[PDB]
RNA sequence: UAAUCUUAU
RNA sequence: AAGUAAUUAAUAUUAGUAAAACAAUAAGUUAUAAAUAAAUAGAAUAAUAUAUAUAUAUAAAAAAAUAUAUAUUU
RNA sequence: AAUUUAAUAUAACUAUUAAUAGAAGGUUACUAAUAAAUUAAUAAUUAAUUUUAAAACCUAAAGGUAAACCUUUAUAUUAAUAAUGUUAUGAAUAAUUAUUAAUAAUAAUAAACUAAGUGAACUGAAACAUCUAAGUAACUUAAGGAUAAGAAAUCAACAGAGAUAUUAUGAGUAUUGGUGAGAGAAAAUAAUAAAGGUCUAAUAAGUAUUAUGUGAAAAAAAUGUAAGAAAAUAGGAUAACAAAUUCUAAGACUAAAUACUAUUAAUAAGUAUAGUAAGUACCGUAAGGGAA
């Protein structure tokens, strides 16, 4: 097979921004909390950007008679509504998914399994929610087998201190700004 | 934010870091005048027949 | 000598410097991490248990092997005996006539 | 009936 | 304010070269052999067709058709 | 000293070739200004390079709206001080001004070229229904200075070749068609072209393959539904099978020749009704049409 629908997409290439360089005009207001998807979201089928449909778009050809009258039809694929679930998310995960996925993931051995999966091939056919899900999955893991220690309140005890500097200087401060300050030391 | 690397995906990295690790073959001088001796003695008889 | 190395053709020279002939590469596949694996065979990978596809693929292969021939430096290549390819008059010498030709 | 699906909170 | 242009094919006239022409890097197109659906066939054994070549047919001729031959190849 | 002829301007468009590069409109006003440095050659300078000021309102996306207006309140808080006047008991509570520190904001952005999705009909076939027109017009979406393609699961044929892409021959040949209308390759040889090869993949499975429904007029690679392998001792390629040959799918990157726009130069058996105004006048509710 080919992936053609989903690699032929492209995407604005974004500026590395350094930190000393002046701002876009459009600045969003809430941050990225996802990774970028190297393949978009899909601009045709976009009832599959909802779903794991395994890069099967809707197909359209001809309907063909006796006569060989050719009448444009549309073959859709075999989508079901389907809680499968995760090992890793403690949950079941409900999603549209094409009959073939379905087996694909029985195949595989769960839903965390098909997700994670390192090929190319894999990455093009999940979606965007597909790859948001293999996200959510693989931190999950990574959090399982690396807790931060294998300084929060140090930060706390230093805290007061510091604003009682700051009042004696001159200057209020506050919790935010000074988590702010010390995120890099 | 860049998301993690599955297991396989560490594995193969470890490994090209393993590989780079090795001492890399490289065309030595010597190598090279081996080569080009053959080549003229080549091109040598070519000239004979 | 180098001025001679020097005027060979740009893939079999960038060959050469890629694959040197002081290491004695393998005839049959080997481990993908070994040092003498052959370029033109695929070996395979220790742990996977997949063969990978040759470092040079086959009409790579056969284009460098061309060229060592019209410049008299095959022996400094690694051997291509275990590729299936043969080439100009050993091939020519070698080959069974096909059962068509012999018993049609 | 932890296949599916409809409704209400 | 109305037979124009492009890419092609066939004729004719002239001009260049000519059993060759165009092109010169090779490659190609046309000509130089006529046939036949096609095939491994193809033009005076001692001369004008009464000979020869091909297609049908055949042991080989004859028979229909077209083509080839009477110092210099067209 | 003047006249003529030809060429050249800040001051025409159009076609070709070459080279280079990938770019604000309107509205009406409390009108929407600028300042400098260094280097070059002989203080002012022109030129190059660099820095710097201001710049209203509207042009979907701070929030509205009946474009050039309204409302949010950064000549804002919040805190800390200092100066002032009042209340109640030197300390406390509110208000005004002036410094210091902390908190967010401004989409007018091309068009052509490219890729993807959906996809007509008139028309041709001297009718028309397969076929054609045509994957064209159109609408929709998305990218970049280009995009696309690209280092063979390619071609070929027992001899061999060796990314791409465009053109010439091959060739209107093979091939195909209600065998009608008509459609039509590839190998090979030439140019143009750039250093053109090179790993970034732990070598790829619901994949190849099969059935079935569709699918570039020849030549497939694609695709919905469902069955579904193999390890280089293997796998792909041709109705089929046997021999042979060739290549290695289900992982990737890539200048260059090309397209379009703009600029500059050069050439015009081009344009003065293809020679600069104006998308104005005017027509229409509107999309839109459009003079002299
Ligand atoms: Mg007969
Ligand atoms: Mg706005
Ligand atoms: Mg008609
Ligand atoms: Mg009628
Ligand atoms: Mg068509
Ligand atoms: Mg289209
Ligand atoms: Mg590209
Ligand atoms: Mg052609
Ligand atoms: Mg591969
Ligand atoms: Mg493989
Ligand atoms: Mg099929
Ligand atoms: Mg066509
Ligand atoms: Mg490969
Ligand atoms: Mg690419
Ligand atoms: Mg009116």
């Amino acid at each position: 097979r080919q992936w053609r629908l989903i690699e032929t997409r492209k995407i604005a290439k974004q500026p590395n921004y350094q930190v000393g360089d002046a701002k876009p005009l459009h600045m969003p207001k809430e941050r990225k909390k996802f990774p970028d998807y190297k393949y978009g979201e899909s601009n045709i089928f976009k009832q599959s950007n909802k779903g794991l449909y395994g890069g099967s778009f809707v197909q359209f050809g001809n309907n063909i008679s006796e006569s060989k009258a050719k009448t444009r039809k549309k073959w859709l694929p075999n989508v079901v509504k389907k809680g499968l679930w995760s090992e890793t998310l403690n949950r079941k995960i409900s999603i549209k998914m094409t009959a073939k996925v379905l087996k694909t993931i029985s195949k595989e051995g769960g839903i965390d399994n098909y997700l994670t999966k390192e090929k190319s091939a894999r990455i093009k056919e999940l979606g965007p929610t597909g790859w948001k899900l293999r996200y959510r999955v693989l931190k999950r893991k990574d959090e399982i087998e690396n807790p931060p220690h294998k300084r929060r309140r140090l930060m706390s005890f230093l805290y007061p201190l510091e604003k009682l500097e700051y009042r004696s200087v001159g200057k209020d401060l506050n919790y935010k700004k000074f988590v702010e300050l010390f995120a890099d030391v | 934010p860049e998301m993690p690397l599955t297991e396989v995906r560490k594995s193969h990295l470890a490994e090209k870091k393993e590989l780079a690790e090795r001492e890399v073959p490289k065309l030595t001088e010597e190598d090279m005048e081996a080569i080009g001796a053959r080549v003229f003695e080549f091109l040598e008889k070519q000239k004979r027949e | 000598y180098k001025q001679y190395f020097d005027s060979l053709p740009l893939k079999l020279k960038s060959f050469f410097q890629r694959y040197p002939p002081s290491i004695k590469y393998s005839p049959v596949s080997t481990s993908t991490k070994a040092i003498n694996a052959n370029p033109f065979l695929p070996n395979k990978h220790p742990v996977t248990q997949r063969f990978h596809d040759p470092k040079y693929s086959l009409r790579r292969m056969s284009d460098v092997y061309k060229l060592a021939l019209r410049y008299g430096v095959e022996e400094f290549l690694p051997p291509i005996e275990n590729t299936k390819k043969l080439f100009f008059e050993e091939k020519y010498n070698k080959k069974t006539l096909m059962k068509g030709v012999l018993l049609p």
